[PDB]
RNA sequence: UCGGAGAAAAUCUCCGAAUGAUUAUAACCUAGACUUACAAGUCAAAGUAAAAAUAUCUUGACCCAGAUA
RNA sequence: AACGAGCUUGGUGAUAGCUGGUUACCCAAAAAAUGAAUUUAAGUUCAAUUUUAAACUUGCUAAAAAAACAAAAUCAAAAA
RNA sequence: AAGAAAUUCGUAAGGAGCUAUAGAACUAGUACCGCAAGGGAAAGAUGAAAGACUAAUUAAAAGUAAGAACAAGCAAAGAUUAAACCUUGUACCUUUUGCAUAAUGAACUAACUAGAAAACUUCUAACUAAAAGAAUUACAGCUAGAAACCCCGAAACCAAAC
């Protein structure tokens, strides 16, 4: 592991501050949130 | 300068501050993003995507281009031909002019390698120079040269202006020497003898039309001359010549150096030459 | 890791120290010195030069010999430094048939020799090659100290 | 700070212990011993007639000569008689 | 191809250009008619005579062979007396 | 004055030489620079890739990783190919497996070396030497001699003189250089002394001043100027030559 | 993902100790020097790679050649494997014939 | 390299003549090569751009740019397209002109 | 422990962001503040507003009776003007 | 596999060739072209040489083995 | 406790023209599946297309009369 | 596809490595699996002091709880005074074909998990009829730098043990 990402967390909430005010597990999963916000957009 | 003057106000210079010349690096693209990811530039599943496309020169299963051609001998020997490289009269003219060449002494293989006129690759079978007709109507410079091979026209024009030119054969390994004398005499081992053309060449070496070092010496005024007349010059008298010995000095046919007999030994460190005493091993070298 | 002479020079070091140091200087250097055995199972070459017939141009040849067997039967007679010829031919003599797995094996006999220096007769499995080497030895026991 | 002194190299004639089994077998070799000699000349400790060749040596350079190297009288021969066979 | 040798680490050469095919230092290749040896009682007199005959190898031919092949054989030669000492080089293109 | 001749179109160029036997002692003579060393043109890509051969060719990695052949166990296949539900395995080593080999890692150690031509990395010296004269940054001395081996006076002139945090101090020789330099010098971190045969590019670079005696002057003009009107080399330059030492 | 909770401990680099100071000392002992000696001889590293630069297959090569003899019979097994697996794909396998 | 010897006449037989003395008063100047002779070099890239170009350049490179255009627009008919690099001191032209260009930069002296 | 400095670095000022919310902090007089001189915002005050004022009365203007006692208390453990007669004005 | 005829150039409808006999014996060399993935396959001015212009009619690579000079 | 031929380790990262997968942004251009050979038709090589850079000059559409068979595909001066 | 030799040259403690799914399989060839050869793990975390009572730090993952639901529909978007009602809208990746309402794969979270080389071309410099720190190339070339070509998966085959 000579070089392992260190910014996924705040690449895990862009996504997701843009799904909060969704129903399910969509809200809060990133795999499921992910696919939901792009239609949204 | 003016650009030296920018310096004087501009910050320091410091690993800090280093760039690159502009363009000087491309940038490298990692298959990471969807322009450059997905299938990756390899096309859909097949075997030139799995890395898996046959050897070059296949096409598919029909007799190659390559194979199908006859075989034909266009290389056949090519590493046992002998190659000259080519010196000519302008190289000549042009190495003298710039004081490259020095016109007083003889010329030999040696001089020129160690003017940087010529380029020597024993390895490469280059056996000697050969002497080249071209710059000859403004070659005008009187000198004594030995080169392995020569031409008709290229002779006329070194004798017409009273030099001499003899053509003498080094063997491969007398060559290596001949061309970096310093890196041998570091060795420690006494001067080889030089070896005799092989039968194919012996014709070429004997004979005064060409200048041979092993020539009849009484036949060269009857060449010299006919030359003279085909070319219409006159023949100049080189006894008279004030500097008819350098001219006329040629090293003995089993002799590498002009002042060096086979056998000896150079103490570069010390400045001496040891020399043999020894009957049996003095007749090897004098033989 | 890396060990600090190579493999080949181990038996060399082996020698030189403990015990085996301790061993006669003479019969240490029997041990040391590897000398090829004469030719027995092919011709060596004359020469050490040779003109390529293709080419036409003098190349160097080298004697490689043959690797030979030396069955444990062996060392209990006298086999004129023959062996056992452990290799492969081609089938019909053309490289592009079938490689097949031969061997080629000594004619061995028995024979009954005398030695003056012991004065004894012995009876040794022997080769015609070793009948041969005595004779021109002019003795069995010139052969063996030849 | 200070830098260590400048790297340089040995100055001087170098003949390795032949006993040690790690010195590699080309500096033994009667090559090698030249070598010191043409660098650096008497200091080497090489005894000059030792540069030349050894009697024995001698006689495998004259017998190797004739076999290969024919003199240039023969020559001369040989190509006569080619020359008149093709006439 | 042998792209990096176990033991030396370099390209090799397919002998089997070497063998058929003569580079000019321009960059042309030379080669002979397949078939130029074969049944000659059976062709005419003009075909016979384009069999014998030195010819040129097209762009992606010689792209091949420059690549089945190594620098040495791209080197400049200097043979006396070389009877392809004049076709070494190009003269008069403009292209 | 420049023992070689300079280009008849170039005019010289000059420095102040001084002595650090005292603090006020700035200006004791006045020196000659050839213009072709000390003037030439400012090229800092060349300074850039200088800086960069001296950083990258003595560089080795030590950096390793296993491969799947490389990982201890792995022969037999986990389960069979078919009749499981499961994905196909053929090694609990693979790389997408926990513990397996690593798909592409680094391998071994790894050289970085290269050679740049030697005119290039001679050039870097004259273009560095350029930018201290320029930038003002060199300082030109006779000698090296110091009146005490105290370090607090070197400290101390190079402020009362407004030298850099850093200054790189060169001697023409190892062998002969002062003991009162040695001893001050020796225990500084930002002051360095090296001989005239260690000056390069990175060391130039990493040091705000740089401090010449006049004998190296003399011996780095000669050494950088034999590269312009040179052959390309018969054989290398340690070798007998007809007129190099 | 999780992060660190707490700040990790300061990391201080001193860039005036004897290796950085002098570092790159004795890079021109060639052209400063008389060629006695070329600044290659300077580099320490593995035997087989010192002044030398290969490919992973030219590596593995290089290193059997310098120490091959030398090496333990776990690390041959392996070094030798290596260069079959290399030589397979380097001369078999890729994009560009 | 060996200082050029004196001839008592020039040009000398080669072609080879070295810089007039004294020195030409212009803003630039260009200078020799190691080898004596006057850096002009015919280049060419894509196997059809042809280019020649002058190295060595000191002084004001623009105003050696501009005695190059005036000097080569009549044999063209048109201002030639040229490159000024500053940083290396050399002027690259567009076309073979190096015949021409040799013997210009001779008369001025360089 | 994955390298580097820089993701913890970031992750304390989410949770700087986060103990806001949950604990709001009390509000402070933006005098307590950095980036402040009483005398600026005065002058700047009147410019704002398209105004001449005479420094002097609309620093007394400001000024109120409570803030007077506070500080005698502190002092305790000039009297100035309050703004009483310009606000009634 | 190639050639001839129709459909009329995509698959369909039909015949033949793996030569044959005749012979004036039909040379060498060399512009420009046709055809063509490659390979193979076509036509040919000028010059020279033989003779006293002419060949008429209707097809398998490389390697490897041979034969004579 | 899976025998048309046991199991284990090694050869071994076996090979797979077959199935699956192949990780940030933005700008731009962009085909095909026509032809040819191939134990070749689930592949590959060449042509053809596309593309990037470079050199310098004509290109696209349209194109009369007149021709090659004929009441629009070739060919195709001047023009625009 | 393989591949020499003659001959020449040669005197020398560290890390732009890993930091508990990484680095050795390893806390251990143990536990455990196998009749046997053989295969083969997982994990720990206070403080100066525990003769200070073994700590703290964190809206932080999926999962839950606090707090079940309320006509209507790829679950959102436009909106709205208003959460929902009204309006618009045939999940995703691969794959078919450039289409699917086909069909493959995905319960979710965290971590890990797949393009690598310099023959030719292009770009940036050094010197230039020569370039290169010996051996090479050269009818403007030569030297140096930069720029490139994946991962997982059989049935099989062979050697030696059991
Ligand atoms: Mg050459
Ligand atoms: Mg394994
Ligand atoms: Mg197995
Ligand atoms: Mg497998
Ligand atoms: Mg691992
Ligand atoms: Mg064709
Ligand atoms: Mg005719
Ligand atoms: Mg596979
Ligand atoms: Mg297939
Ligand atoms: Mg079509
Ligand atoms: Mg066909
Ligand atoms: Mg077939
Ligand atoms: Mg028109
Ligand atoms: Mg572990
Ligand atoms: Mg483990
Ligand atoms: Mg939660
Ligand atoms: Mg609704
Ligand atoms: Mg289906
Ligand atoms: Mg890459
Ligand atoms: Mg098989």
């Amino acid at each position: 592991l000579r070089n392992r990402l260190t910014d996924r967390y705040w690449r895990v909430q862009e996504v997701l501050k843009h799904a909060q005010h969704f129903r399910g597990r969509k809200n809060r999963c990133y795999r499921l949130a992910v696919r939901a916000v792009t239609r949204a957009f | 300068g003016t650009s030296l003057d920018l310096l004087r106000s501009l910050p320091r210079v410091s690993l800090a501050n280093l760039k690159p010349s502009p363009n000087s690096r491309k940038r490298e693209r990692r298959p990471r993003d969807r322009r450059r990811g997905r299938k990756c530039g390899r096309g859909h599943k097949g075997e030139r995507q799995r890395g898996t496309r046959p050897r070059l020169g296949f096409e598919g299963g029909q007799t190659p281009f390559y194979i199908r051609i006859p075989k034909y001998g266009f290389n056949e020997g090519h590493s046992f031909r002998h190659q000259y490289q080519p010196l000519s009269l302008r190289r000549l003219q042009y190495l003298i002019d710039l004081g490259r060449v020095d016109p007083t002494q003889p010329i030999d293989l040696t001089q020129l390698v160690n003017g940087r006129g010529v380029t020597i690759q024993p390895l490469k079978r280059d056996y000697g120079v050969q002497l080249v007709e071209e710059g000859a109507d403004t070659f005008q410079a009187k000198i004594n040269i030995e080169v392995q091979l020569a031409s008709e026209l290229a002779i006329a024009a070194i004798e017409k202006n009273g030099g001499v030119v003899t053509t003498a054969f080094y063997d491969p390994r007398s060559l290596e020497i001949l061309c970096k004398p310093i890196p041998f005499f570091l060795r420690g081992q006494p001067i080889p003898k030089r070896m005799l053309p092989p039968e194919s060449l012996v014709p070429y070496y004997t004979d005064a039309k060409n200048r041979g070092y092993l020539a009849d010496p009484a036949k060269f005024p009857e060449a010299r001359l006919e030359l003279a007349m085909k070319f219409g010059y006159v023949l100049p008298d080189i006894t008279k010549d004030e500097l008819f010995r350098m001219l006329s000095a040629r090293k003995d046919p089993r002799q590498i150096f002009f002042g060096l007999a086979p056998g000896w030994v150079v103490n570069m460190a010390d400045k001496k030459i040891l020399k043999p005493t020894d009957e049996n091993l003095l007749k090897y070298y004098s033989s | 890791p890396l060990h600090r002479y190579p493999v080949h020079l181990w038996q060399k070091l082996r020698l030189r120290q403990g015990i085996c140091a301790r061993l006669p200087a003479h019969f240490l250097r029997s041990l040391e010195e590897e000398r090829t055995p004469t030719p027995v199972h092919y011709k060596p070459h004359g020469t050490k030069f040779k003109i390529n017939p293709k080419n036409g141009q003098r190349e160097r040849v080298e004697d490689v010999p043959i690797p030979v067997h030396y069955p444990p039967e062996s060392q209990q007679g006298l086999w004129g430094g023959e062996g056992l010829i452990l290799g492969y031919r081609y089938a019909n003599n053309d490289k592009l048939s079938k490689r097949v797995k031969k061997v080629w094996k000594p004619q061995l006999f028995t024979r009954e020799l005398y030695s003056e220096i012991l004065d004894k007769k012995f009876t040794v499995t022997v080769t015609m090659r070793t009948l041969d080497l005595i004779d021109e030895a002019y003795g069995f026991d010139f052969y063996i100290l030849k | 700070y200070r830098a260590p002194p400048p790297p340089r190299r040995r100055p001087g004639p170098h003949s390795p212990d032949p006993e040690n089994l790690l010195t590699p077998r080309w500096q033994l070799t009667p090559r090698y011993v030249a070598k010191q000699f043409g660098r650096h000349g008497a200091i080497s400790g090489v005894p000059p007639a030792s540069l030349w060749p050894t009697p024995e040596q001698l006689r495998e350079l004259e017998a190797e000569e004739q076999e290969w190297y024919p003199s240039l009288a023969t020559m001369q021969e040989s190509l006569r008689l080619q020359q008149q066979a093709l006439e | 191809l042998t792209y990096c040798s176990t033991r030396k680490g370099k390209r090799k050469t397919v002998k089997s250009v070497v063998h058929r095919f003569l580079r000019l230092h321009s960059g042309l290749w030379l080669r002979r008619k397949a078939g130029y040896k074969k049944k000659l009682w059976k062709k005419s007199t003009a075909r016979k005579k384009r069999l014998r005959e030195f010819v040129f190898c097209s762009k992606t031919q010689s792209k091949l062979l420059d690549k089945m092949t190594t620098s040495f054989w791209k080197r400049r030669n200097w043979y006396a007396g070389d009877p392809y000492q004049m076709y070494h080089d190009r003269t008069n293109l403009r292209v | 004055k420049c023992e070689l001749r300079i280009p008849v179109h170039r005019r010289p160029v000059q420095a102040w030489v001084e002595s650090l036997r005292g603090f006020e002692q700035e200006r004791i003579g006045l020196a000659e620079l050839h213009p072709d060393v000390f003037a030439t043109a400012p090229r800092l890509d060349i300074v850039h890739q200088v800086a960069i051969w001296q950083r990258n060719f003595r560089r080795i990695s030590y950096a390793n990783t296993k491969t799947r052949a490389e990982v201890s166990g792995g022969g037999r296949k986990p389960w069979q190919q078919k009749g499981s539900g499961r994905a196909r395995h053929g090694s609990i080593r693979s790389p997408l497996w926990r513990g397996g080999g690593v798909a592409h890692g680094p391998r071994g150690p790894t050289s970085y070396y290269y050679m740049l031509p030697m005119k290039v990395r001679a050039l870097g010296l004259k273009v560095a030497l350029t930018v201290k004269l320029m930038q003002d940054d060199l300082h030109i001395v006779d000698s090296l001699e110091l009146p005490t081996a105290d370090p607090q006076y070197l400290t101390e002139l190079a402020q009362y003189r407004h030298w850099g945090s850093s200054v790189l101090l060169v001697d023409l020789t190892h062998e002969e250089m002062p003991k009162n330099v040695v001893a001050a010098t020796s225990g500084l971190n930002s002051f360095n002394l090296i001989p005239a045969v260690g000056l390069n590019v990175y060391s130039m670079l990493k040091h705000q001043t740089l401090v010449l005696t006049l004998p190296s002057v003399a011996f780095l003009e000669d050494k950088l100027l034999w590269q312009d009107s040179r052959y390309t080399p018969l054989y290398p330059f340690r070798l007998p030559y007809s007129d190099f030492p | 993902a999780f992060v660190r909770l707490t700040l990790p401990p300061p990391k201080v680099v001193d860039r005036w100790n004897e290796k950085r100071a002098l570092f790159g000392v004795y890079d021109n002992i060639g052209i400063l020097g008389n060629f006695e000696k070329h600044p290659k001889e300077l580099i320490k590293g593995p035997v087989w790679l010192r002044g030398w630069r290969g490919n992973e297959l030219q590596r593995c090569v290089r290193k059997k050649k310098f120490v091959g003899n030398r090496m333990f019979i776990e690390d041959l097994h392996n070094l030798n494997k290596r260069i079959s697996y290399l030589y397979k794909h380097f001369n078999r396998h890729g994009k560009y014939r | 390299i060996p200082e050029p010897p004196k001839h008592k006449h020039y040009p000398t037989p080669s072609g080879w003549q070295p810089p007039r003395d004294p020195l030409p008063s212009l803003p630039y100047f260009v200078r020799r090569s190691r080898m004596h002779n006057i850096p002009v070099y015919k280049e060419i890239t894509h196997g059809n751009r042809q280019m020649t170009l002058i190295r060595k350049v000191e002084g004001d490179i623009w105003a050696l740019q501009k005695d190059v255009e005036e000097f080569l627009s009549p044999l063209l008919g048109k201002t030639p397209i040229t490159q000024v690099n500053e940083v290396t001191g050399t002027l690259r032209i567009k076309g073979y002109f190096d015949e021409q260009l040799k013997a210009w930069l001779l008369e001025k002296g360089f | 422990v994955k390298k580097g400095f820089r993701a913890a670095f970031r992750f304390q000022k989410e949770l700087e962001r986060w103990r806001l919310l949950r604990c709001p902090p009390p509000p402070v007089r933006r005098s307590e503040k950095p980036n402040w001189d009483y005398h600026a915002e005065v002058q700047a005050f009147g410019s704002r507003l398209q105004e001449t004022f005479s420094l002097d009365l609309l620093k007394t203007a400001f000024i109120n009776s409570c803030y007077i006692k506070s500080e005698e208390a502190k002092r305790q453990s000039l009297n100035l003007k309050d703004n009483q007669e310009l606000f009634e004005q």
